């Protein structure tokens, strides 16, 4: 140990345990152990003197970092089979002074306990006031915010992107958020919530939003596609070349607005592309033998996916072909649906968008921007939700952005509470409000403060589905994705389970027979094989008995068809018999 | 259409399907010879 | 109509941002209702229609569109002689249904170029400058930083401001913050506190420090409303009051002829 | 997208009116009044004018569906005074009530802005 | 209780102990579509046709698969017309 | 099957300071997708000559 | 030459691993993204531990 | 991205407040006292500046593609 | 390989024969909607626009057919085929004079759906009968569906982010069975359990509660205000309970205009005393806990989940068997529409002001805490002294833990009790869990008392780090803060010790909800 | 006025045919950009 802090076994993780009622030393100098800085304790006292923070301090003008501390032997890499064998002390403040002796023999001391949470779990504010399975699904959500997420986003052609027009820094935020550099690249707003219960909009899990704040700019965003089209040459005269396909002079045009294309084959930048719309335009060559040469393949966008054309770049690949990627950019405010949680475990869904006239109001005009519901955290004890609120009044009120490290015994609720009620608040942050669509005022007063929310990245425009009678497939004839975003919902096995339960054998039939695959065919009553000839000229007729007068009509799915026909294929003969 | 309005299957026989029912319901009359799709 | 009631207004704030004012012997309904034409139903002057056809901003086009529109737009006493651009004989837009305004800024020096509302040069000389363009004669005042752009960068767009509602979007709403508070002392008990005692003391109250409520009052209802309105420039808080007051007036007053249709229409 | 245009708020549609007017069987002198493509702001100020008479029974106003715009309210008066005469006294009330506020406001401007 | 019962006497009604799974339903009479769900269609399938057996079709599955009316629930019945009863029917 | 079925998915004492005990995929791969602590750092490898 | 070995960016090795905020800038990169995938047909790899 | 026209809860034009904002903080002036004499008196129009990302600074540093 | 193509799932039998696509579905995030009956659902303009249903010209909708294929695809109320006699199928969009197409008897005109039209709606996973129940629509617009709230407690639906699915029935056939036989009306009573389904959820339940306390008086425009919104009303102001000095209507008035008919019923309010039914005072009941429904008339009560909230011999439960599917789905849209208007008066909260108890119960908390951190001292060194004896059938380890579990046991459920009664009639928590809508007892405890022992597989937090629990606690250490107990109460803060262990706790908890969504429809599935 | 290419790294509008060694002039580079278009495009400023 006494080389390992300064040098001669690197001073990174050579670990040693001596472990000593097995009698053994085992030093480990290899990859993939996972080490942590802890401090020294020498004879119940740091290593760490005001000296090292003071040179620490002026770290920029000095040539004094981390490595010197640990060059100094006050901080070491300890592993996990050596903290087996170290007595540790959280903060020295305490477990280093005198009472009735827990432990006299420390021999190391955590640099602070809110480094055992990572990244996405630093982000939760005062995460030891919150149930810990909320915590875990705020690491969760917290992955799916929307924000800038490099500042290199206009020279990025990503697939799918998001970008909050106006992110904000947090109000309460964790010590801890410097170093993964979340007041530089934030993901949320600083939205104004009161735990109401207005109108019932916002029960089990919803939220109200309010109109006049989403009409201002509170969490709108941009979805960035990014469409990719390569130009190949596959086979000899089998070229695919980007070009605008006119009409005939060309065959396979689809039937599609092509006054979009410029004569290179892409779209330029700035036109409102739609569903009907061909943002490529590719024309094959025939193989020149067996309309011109040139058949029609153009690229074109799903109605899932509208917008306005960002960037359009071409450019050689790897591949060496010519290769474009345009970027369609579409605005989107939020509204009825759209996912929003805070940093504590609570997600929810607008349920309606009422206007500033119609929102409560407190004495000064304060609207609400969001309206959570009560229920939410009794059954949660998300109680870091409510202090994130007072703290951030606190916050808002003095100027300072408030501190919620996680192990923090100088903040204290009763504290927060004597600070809001020094500027001429509520000490525990409620508010008497009134009803917007009344006047009068609301009875009980309802908490009230600045929330940090984030908008997560499933909006309700990128869900629906609806298929009527839609794009059928070959095989099967089952239903298939097509242009429109549906192809279909299973009806699986527990629906049909619970159809039988209901005792509806018809809605049954319709929902697996003629909403999905309908199908008749001519069967012979004699032999059951289907194998009727059945003709326009009105002649039924079974081969395999000669027999044209004793065919009948069956409905079955071309499924169930499909499947006596394989089996047919197999010299098994399926005979329906309708006798 | 027109044949004996649909009826209802009451009952599924299964069996192996003999070669002369096969021939006989066969609609290539020589049976396929030629391993090519198509020739013109 | 022997039934209405004679209220009496009397004011207390008359800043060129702000007017506050006590609005006694009137029912809860009507005040709350003029609150709500302020928030929503005064009409404002604000931008409904951008065109950029030169925009190099590190700002997409929608963004600059957006954050323009929410320019706060003088609007004092030429929205009464402009008419809806819906109801206008007209083909999307005519000097009486609109304010054409042209933007056009590129920076050709290092330093960046704050692209402001000075930027914004309108068509109608007083009907509207863009606020905080107020006047010369009598602080950087850029109403916005509506685009920072550096070296190359330019734009252009061409705006045209129309009248509207703020029911219709938060563009068209006069009022910064509609202040509303009755029964300061909480006399007739909407709000019934948990330990009164903690709860702070309303500006307006006329209470005494070892008191924390006022007494019950059975027999008594709403009255003596405080306000207190701002503005956002787009129109100064006098007017605000008046043409809210108008307002619900022509409101009632076509519902009065329609329900008069309506049941001279009906046996 | 299925999102209302928010013009739709204020702005009639087609041809559809403004205040119709039915007749509830269930009780003697009741009325119902649908006011369309209206809100709160013209709802409580008269449903609170039509109840500081003394012959209206029941005064009382109803949004159907935040989502929609429309407004219903009922009106059962006394044997003597019918449903109709009730609400346009209540709309002359009222209109009366902001005209004179009106006034008494540019007073108060004006002496504010001078007399002090 | 209905339940309950209903269960433990479906599992308790051939004299053994049935496991109440595809186990059981190998050990049934059910038909060759029947057990042509289950796990291994093509081999049951071959088994039955090499045997030469035939499905009543009286089954919920079988119907269902069929694309016909299953025989419970409301296809338990089967509906007529009345012509005396149509009589007093004018319009 | 390497890891014959000790229990991966619960947290384990020995993961203080080295994995973050509240982040993990709530789906099917909860305690198996493990993110790293703030201060954690692995090994990169020494000769032990 | 015996190969194309595919280079972490912001390594030792890469052609961004001495370059200031101002020269990330000029060659149009975040100078806050952190580093440790590979580029591998122009698709971001990162390799979990 | 940049301060936005106007506050999100009580339309306070705030977008013109942000570099008067700047220069009274590189004045010795604390965020209070800052946010005072700039005349938000609110809990919304103080959010405003008291928490925002000016990120468009960070992204004028890179080139642009017309010249 | 054929045999390959008729093989396991994504095969034939079960996958392409068993359970299929279906045409006529749809699938949208669920939004509450307070304002809508029981058996409607609110479908946007887009899933309405695209989904149609065959709709046959009788000579009664003949007149407006032919409007219908008139107005076209293109505008909301609509048709997108017009199918003939023999069976052709006409497309509306590319008719080149759509005026020209005139339709006769026979005919379909497949329409959009319109207001009125009855759908089968479904949340994943369906595992009872009460998931595919069918409604009435309403095209309200925004692109979300909507569905009341007594209707999420048979769907096991929460509004935050799920999807749910929406089949529409495609004949008359089909639409009748669904109408009489799977609506949502017909389906409160589960054969199951014998209980309603669906009962009054949270936010109405504690309006109720709140409401039908005896002192709740409302008076003339209030009154007014609600009756305008129950739709089984007479018309006919009730007398109010206090007349003079000044006309007040009391809460259980108002209430027993929305009870359906005459329901005789008799039920307990969750904070009754249980030796209230036994001395005097048994029927005129010193705190409102006992309910009686006496002819339709809230005689006396207070409501809460005990009263009108999926159990036997509920209000609501009574109500469907006396009244009928009809008058009891109207039974919950007045309720819903009446309470949740008079919460706009009245408010529901929650804050910092509930998670925090008077000074004399936080130190009697603490005082409580202390002595059994002490007890469990007198226990350890009652082990170490080799003086404990084994409980009859137990190793000494067992006795041990045993003993030491009992008195911290003992101690979270006398803290829990000391903070309960702590509390002030206005808490929210409070109101909370005595109404019924959401937390037990035990949460009010964690916020404001001891948050307990974190156990992990039945047991303390194990010795896995060498025969210590973490590298701050010293070697053999059995003591409460060494293996599991946090002393702190949530709004107090955890120690970082206690903040791993709860951890350690928790995630056993999301590895039990991760087992049971995968085991969901095994059991069902095996013995169907 | 054929279709208007820019160069990623020089900007130079470089003005390109269908048939086009898609390389810029004066700067090899091959990475370009199409010009914005000049159809007007109108955005409601909500
Ligand atoms: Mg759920
Ligand atoms: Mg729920
Ligand atoms: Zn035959
Ligand atoms: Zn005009
Ligand atoms: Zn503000
Ligand atoms: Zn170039």
């Amino acid at each position: 140990r006494k080389l390992r802090r300064q040098m001669d076994i690197i001073v990174s993780e050579v670990s040693m345990i001596r472990d000593i009622r097995e009698r053994e030393i085992r030093i480990y100098t290899d990859a993939g152990r996972i080490c942590r800085p802890l401090l020294i304790v020498e004879k119940q006292k740091l290593l760490l003197k005001k000296r090292h923070i003071d040179q620490l301090k002026e770290r920029e003008y000095n040539n004094y970092s981390w490595q010197d501390l640990v060059a100094s032997g006050v901080v070491e890499y300890i592993d996990t089979l050596e903290e087996e064998t170290v007595m540790l002390a959280m903060t020295p403040d305490d477990l280093q002074e005198k009472e009735v002796a827990y432990c006299s023999t420390y021999t190391h001391c955590e640099i602070h306990p809110s480094m055992i949470l990572g990244v996405c779990a630093s982000i939760i504010p005062f995460p030891d006031h919150n149930q810990s399975p909320r915590n875990t699904y705020q690491s969760a959500m917290g992955k799916q915010a929307m924000g800038v997420y490099i500042t290199n986003f206009h020279v990025r052609m990503d697939t799918l992107a998001h970008v909050l027009y106006y992110p904000q820094k947090p109000l309460v935020t964790t010590r801890s958020m410097e170093y993964l550099r979340f007041r530089e690249l934030p993901a949320g707003i600083n939205s104004i919530v009161a735990i109401a219960s207005y109108t019932g909009y916002n029960q089990e899990d919803s939220v109200i939003m309010n109109r006049s704040a989403v009409d201002r700019g509170f969490f709108r965003s941009v979805f960035y596609r990014s469409y990719k089209e390569q130009e190949s040459k596959k086979g000899f005269d089998q070229e695919e070349v980007f070009e605008k396909p006119t009409r005939e002079t060309c065959q396979g045009m689809r039937h599609a607005i092509y006054d979009k294309l410029d004569d290179d084959g892409l779209i330029a930048p700035g036109v409102r592309v739609s569903g009907d719309d061909v943002i490529i335009g590719k024309t094959v060559t025939l193989p020149e033998n067996e309309r011109y040469t040139k058949r029609d393949c153009s690229t074109f966008l799903r109605t899932s996916e509208t917008g306005i054309v960002d960037q359009v770049m071409v450019t050689l690949n790897q591949e060496g072909y010519k290769f474009c990627k345009i970027r369609v950019r579409s605005v989107r405010i939020p509204q009825i649906g759209d996912k929003f949680a805070s940093r504590h475990g609570q997600k929810g869904t607008c349920g309606i968008q009422y206007r500033q006239e119609d929102m409560p109001f407190t004495c000064e005009g304060i609207t609400p921007d969001i309206i959570i519901n009560p229920h939410a955290i009794p059954s949660r004890m998300t109680i870091g939700h409510l202090i994130e609120c007072l703290q951030g009044k606190v916050s808002a009120n003095k100027g300072e952005i408030g501190d919620a490290t996680p192990f923090n015994d100088a903040v204290n609720v009763q504290k927060i509470s004597n600070l809001l009620s020094d500027y001429g608040y509520h000490l525990r942050g409620n508010e008497v409000l009134y009803n917007g669509f009344t006047g009068r005022k609301i009875t009980s007063q309802i908490f009230i403060g600045p929330t940090y929310y984030q908008r997560l990245k499933h909006m309700v425009d990128d869900k629906i589905h609806s298929r009527a009678r839609g794009p059928i497939q070959i095989l099967n004839r089952q239903p298939m994705e097509g242009r429109s975003r549906d192809g279909g919902l299973r009806f699986g096995e527990m629906e049909r389970d619970c159809q039988i339960a209901h005792g509806a054998a018809q809605f049954l039939r319709e929902r697996l027979f003629e909403a999905s695959d309908p199908y008749q065919v001519h069967v012979c009553n004699l032999c059951g094989i289907m194998a009727i000839a059945n003709t326009r000229t009105h002649t039924y007729e079974c081969r395999g008995c000669r027999n044209k007068t004793q065919i009948s009509l069956v409905r079955m799915p071309y499924a169930c068809k499909l499947l006596f026909q394989e089996l047919m294929s197999m010299s098994i003969a399926p005979r329906m018999m309708s006798v | 259409d027109s044949a004996c309005p649909l009826r209802t299957i009451k009952r599924v026989q299964f069996g192996v399907l003999s070669p002369d029912e096969l021939k006989r319901m066969s609609v290539t009359e020589g049976g396929i010879k030629y391993p090519e799709t198509t020739e013109g | 109509m022997p039934y209405a009631n004679q209220p009496t207004v009397r004011i207390t704030e008359l800043t060129d941002e702000n007017v506050k004012f006590i609005i006694e012997n009137t029912d809860l309904a009507v005040a709350n209702s003029i609150r709500r034409v302020f928030i929503a139903e005064v009409p404002i002057i604000a931008i409904d229609w951008v065109q950029i056809d030169a925009n190099s901003s590190v700002l997409h086009d929608e963004f600059i569109a957006h954050r323009l529109g929410l320019i706060p737009l003088i609007s004092d006493d030429i929205v009464d002689k402009l008419q809806y651009s819906r109801d206008c004989t007209c083909e999307e837009f005519c000097p009486e249904c609109s304010v054409e305004f042209t933007l056009d800024v590129r920076c050709n020096e290092d330093q960046t170029r704050h692209v402001t509302s000075r930027d914004l040069i309108s068509n109608s000389p007083r009907v509207i400058p863009v606020t905080s363009r107020n006047r010369d004669n009598d602080v950087e005042q850029d109403d916005i930083l509506i685009v920072k752009l550096r070296k190359g960068q330019e734009l252009r767009l061409r705006a045209y401001a129309k009248k509207g509602f703020g029911k219709e979007h938060a563009k068209w709403n006069p009022t910064a913050g509609v202040a509303f508070e009755y029964d300061p002392d909480n006399a007739l008990r909407h709000t019934v506190y948990p330990k009164p005692e903690e709860w702070p003391k309303s500006e307006y109250s006329e209470l005494d420090e070892d008191e924390s409520q006022a007494p019950y009052d059975p027999n008594g209802k709403p009255e003596r409303f405080y306000y207190n309105v701002e503005s956002c420039g787009s129109l100064r808080p006098e007017t605000i009051v008046l043409s809210a007051l108008s307002g619900l007036k022509k409101k009632l007053s076509d519902l009065q002829t329609q329900l008069s249709h309506e049941i001279q229409s009906d046996v | 997208m299925n999102a209302p245009p928010a013009f739709e708020s204020f702005l009639l549609f087609e041809g559809e009116k403004k205040i119709t007017i039915n007749k509830d069987t269930k009780v003697p002198n009741a009325c119902l009044f649908t006011i369309n493509k209206e809100d709160h702001t013209l709802g409580n100020i008269i449903k609170s004018q039509l109840l500081k008479d003394p012959q209206v029974l029941f005064a009382g106003y109803k949004v159907p569906h935040p989502l929609e715009h429309k407004i219903i309210i009922r009106v059962q008066t006394t044997p003597d005074y019918s449903p109709q005469e009730a609400f346009t006294n209540a709309i002359t009330d009222l209109i009366s009530e902001l005209s004179l506020l009106e006034e008494r406001f540019r007073v108060a401007i004006k002496d504010k802005q001078e007399g002090i | 209780y209905r339940h309950l019962a209903l269960l433990c006497d479906t599992m308790t009604c051939r004299g053994h102990l049935m496991a109440i799974t595809r186990h059981g339903v190998n050990r049934q009479d059910t038909g060759p579509l029947m057990k042509c769900s289950f796990e291994e269609t093509v081999d049951v399938l071959m088994e039955a046709a090499a045997h030469g057996e035939s499905d009543p079709m009286k089954g919920v599955s079988e119907n269902i698969m069929l694309g016909q009316l299953a025989p419970a629930g409301t296809g338990c019945f089967d509906l007529l017309l009345d012509a005396e009863k149509c009589k007093y029917g004018m319009e | 099957r390497d890891g014959k079925l000790a229990k991966p998915r619960q947290l384990h004492n020995t993961l203080w300071g080295m994995v973050c005990p509240a982040e993990t995929p709530e789906g099917h791969a909860v305690g198996l997708v493990k993110n790293l602590a703030l201060m954690a750092y692995i090994s990169v490898g020494s000769q032990p000559s | 030459f015996i190969g194309k070995i595919p280079i972490m960016l912001r390594s030792t090795y890469c052609l961004l691993n001495g370059l200031t905020d101002r020269d990330l800038c000029e060659l149009n990169e975040c100078p806050l993204d952190p580093g440790g995938y590979f580029i591998i047909n122009g698709s971001e790899k990162v390799l979990i531990a | 991205m940049i301060i936005p026209v106007r506050c999100f809860t009580c339309g306070k034009i705030v977008g013109n407040k942000w570099e008067a904002y700047l220069g009274l903080l590189q004045a010795e002036y604390t965020e209070g006292d800052a946010l005072d004499a700039l005349g938000l008196k609110r809990y919304c129009c103080r959010r405003m500046l008291l928490a925002h990302v000016d990120l468009i600074e960070k992204l004028l540093n890179y080139a642009p593609l017309e010249k | 390989s054929l045999k390959q193509r008729l093989k396991g799932k994504e095969g034939r039998v079960r996958g392409n024969l068993m359970g299929k696509r279906v045409d006529f579905s749809a699938r949208t995030v669920i939004t509450p909607d307070p304002n809508l009956s029981i058996d409607q659902v609110g479908v946007p303009r887009s899933i309405a626009a695209n989904m149609t249903f065959a709709e046959i010209v009788t000579p009664f909708n003949i007149d407006r057919l032919q409007e219908l294929v008139r107005r076209g695809n293109s505008q909301y109320p609509g048709a997108k085929y017009i199918i003939r006699d023999n069976g052709d199928r006409i497309d509306l969009r590319f008719h080149p004079k759509p005026s020209d197409l005139h339709l006769q008897t026979g005919y379909k005109v497949e329409r959009h759906m319109c207001d009125g039209d009855i759908v089968i709606f479904n949340r994943q996973p369906t595992l009872h009968k009460m998931s595919m129940m069918g409604h009435r629509v309403r095209i309200l617009p925004w692109s979300t569906f909507r569905l009341n709230l007594s209707v999420t407690t048979p769907y096991n639906a929460d509004f935050d982010g799920d999807e749910m699915n929406l089949h529409l029935p495609q004949s008359l056939e089909t639409r009748a069975e669904i109408q009489e036989l799977a609506m949502v009306p017909r389906m409160i009573v589960t054969p199951q359990s014998n209980r309603p389904v669906m009962g009054i959820v949270q936010d109405t339940l504690t309006a109720v509660r709140k409401f039908t306390k005896r002192d709740v008086f409302l008076e003339r425009g209030e009154v007014m205000n609600l009756l305008m919104f129950l739709s089984t009303w007479d018309g006919k102001v009730p007398q109010p309970a206090i007349l003079k000095p000044r006309p007040l209507w009391t809460g259980k008035q108002i209430f027993s205009l929305i009870i359906p008919g005459h329901i005789n019923c008799i039920r307990t309010h969750s904070t009754h005393p249980d030796d209230e039914d036994s001395g005097p005072y048994k029927h005129i009941s010193p705190g409102d806990t006992k309910v009686v429904v006496e002819n339709g008339e809230l005689i006396m009560g207070i409501l809460c989940k005990k009263s009108l909230g999926t159990s036997a011999g509920s209000l609501v439960h009574i109500s469907y068997l006396e009244m009928g599917h009809d008058i009891t789905r109207l039974f919950y849209s007045n309720i819903q529409t009446v309470i949740n208007n008079w919460l706009l008066i009245e408010g529901h909260t929650i804050g910092i002001g509930d998670s925090i108890a008077d000074s004399k119960t936080y130190q009697d908390i603490q005082n409580t805490i202390k002595k059994a951190k002490q007890d469990v001292i007198e226990v350890i060194e009652k082990a170490h002294n080799n003086e404990l004896e084994p409980t009859p059938g137990n190793t000494l380890r067992q006795t041990f833990e045993n003993q030491v579990n009992r008195i911290l046991n003992d101690a979270r459920d006398k803290t829990g009790s000391s903070a309960q009664k702590s509390l002030s009639e206005y808490n929210n928590f409070k109101s909370m869990v005595v109404s019924g809508a959401k937390g037990s007892k035990i949460n009010i405890s964690q916020v404001i008392a001891v948050v307990g022992q974190q156990n992990v597989e039945g047991k303390r937090i194990p010795f896995g780090f060498k025969h210590r629990t973490l590298p701050h606690f010293i070697k053999d250490d059995y003591g409460p803060e060494s293996r599991g107990f946090v002393e702190n109460s949530y709004l107090a803060g955890l120690t970082p010790t206690e903040f791993f262990f709860h951890a350690m706790g928790g995630r056993e908890g999301l590895i039990d909800t991760a087992v049971k969504t995968a085991e969901t429809g095994y059991i069902q599935r095996r013995l169907i | 006025q054929p279709m208007i290419y820019i160069c990623g790294e020089c900007h130079t509008e470089n003005e390109i045919k269908s048939r086009d060694p898609i390389r810029c002039r004066e700067c090899g580079y091959r990475i370009m950009y199409k010009k914005r278009t000049k159809r007007l495009v109108v955005f409601d400023a909500r």
